[PDB]
């Protein structure tokens, strides 16, 4: 598309011009046209899409949190009738995060996944295309619902399975997907036991694995754990 | 306070 | 455009959930399909209108700062070649910027000012177009420069002339008007001592003219009144 | 320190 005619170093290159300044968008804009040239990515490529996009979507998300609890009151007893343009609003900023997601599952679709032979690029991409999936799943309300969530649980089994084997217990990405992956638990299936065990074992393997590393993966290794720990102190 | 997912 | 088929009410409370969810830019292109339905503006919604765009060319101004400072870093003696694509990343910003600015003085132009007879939508009005044309001016390097920022400071001069016959002292728009008007003497036209005596001159006259005011008329013309002070302390 | 315009 649009990016076809810029080089892909200079589109590398923009993406991170694009990171200093917050725009998100365009840095999003700018990573789409580096995968669209076919080239696999590097792991600092990988960091820079996953980083752009869910800074774009995340955005999306919370503006959608705001609307859909201005809708749910709206619909309370009692509650005075304003007419469509709530629901109207807040279509629209579903919708649009719906475009993003597909795109990101596109991208990822055609054909990261399928090029990606290392753990670590493989992990990656799978981790993202049940975050994706995820984040599809939060908004939906109908009858593909469970289909979109056992997209994004069997994306993030395959992940970790293939992390569980070929990486160790402190790695920053097989922590991050094991924290996502027990978000999803809690907050999507309906399965906060599955979620808060999940965390715990997580962490515990992780902390008997620090001994490892050097002081620089310590510091990366424990950014992680204290998320897992701030879930489990939040839900226990 | 909301729950923590892979972010910055 | 593409909000001509939605009703005037609608787009004004659709603007008013956009900055609840802070999506600026949705704000703004519903208070533009606002203004273009050609009634005049409340001063609730003159708010809207202001906040929205103040909001969008905001952002735009602080990515258009990061991207300045690095470019001319780049054009420091002793730093490598990275070819254009600072310039051109910056360019794509200030133009985009540039797009945006136009848009709010050609709904100025057609036909806000023109309408306003009152002292405070016209002098709130003329107060944009000044604005406008700064915001144009800090991006400006070329034979129009002068031109630019001689039609900020004819569009604030216009709104000072009126603020002065027409409303107190403690008046928020008026002591908003004198803060953007010095900020442009300080930054756009090199006056540094104009700008401190404006904005000395209007404290002090501020000042003087509180014990007339309600304990909430008080609240906000102190509240600018310290923006004031804030710059003097800087400045002096 | 930035200097202050009219904002929120
Ligand atoms: C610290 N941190 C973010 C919180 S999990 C990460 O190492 C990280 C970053 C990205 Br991009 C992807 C994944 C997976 C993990
Ligand atoms: C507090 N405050 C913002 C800081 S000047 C204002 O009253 C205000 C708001 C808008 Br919109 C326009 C103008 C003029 C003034
Ligand atoms: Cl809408
Ligand atoms: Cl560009
Ligand atoms: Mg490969
Ligand atoms: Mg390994
Ligand atoms: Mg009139
Ligand atoms: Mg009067």
């Amino acid at each position: 598309g649009a990016m076809g005619s810029m080089e892909r170093a200079s589109l590398i290159q923009k993406a991170k011009l694009a990171e200093q300044a917050e725009r998100y968008e365009d840095m999003a804009a700018f990573m789409k046209g580096a995968v669209e040239k076919g080239e696999e990515l590097s792991n600092e490529e990988r960091n820079l899409l996953s980083v752009a996009y869910k800074n774009v979507v995340g955005g999306q998300r919370a503006a959608w949190r705001v609307l859909s609890s201005i809708e749910q009151k709206s619909n309370e007893e009692g509650s005075e009738e304003k007419g469509p343009e709530v629901r109207e609003y807040r279509e629209k900023v579903e919708t649009e995060l719906q475009g993003v997601c597909d795109t990101v599952l596109g991208l990822l679709d055609s054909h990261l996944i399928k090029e990606a032979g290392d753990a670590e690029s493989r992990v990656f991409y799978l981790k993202m295309k049940g975050d994706y999936y995820r984040y599809l799943a939060e908004v939906a309300t109908g009858d593909d619902k469970k289909r979109i969530i056992d997209s994004a649980r069997s994306a993030y089994q395959e992940a970790m399975d293939i992390s569980k084997k070929e990486m160790p217990p402190t790695n920053p990405i097989r922590l991050g997907l094991a924290l996502n992956f027990s978000v999803f638990h809690y907050e999507i299936a309906n399965s906060p036991e599955e979620a808060i065990s999940l965390a715990k074992t997580t962490f515990d393997e992780a902390m008997a694995d620090l001994h490892t590393l050097s002081e620089d993966s310590y510091k990366d290794s424990t950014l992680i754990m204290q998320l897992l720990r701030d879930n489990l102190t939040l839900w226990t | 306070r909301r729950r923590k997912s892979c972010q910055a």
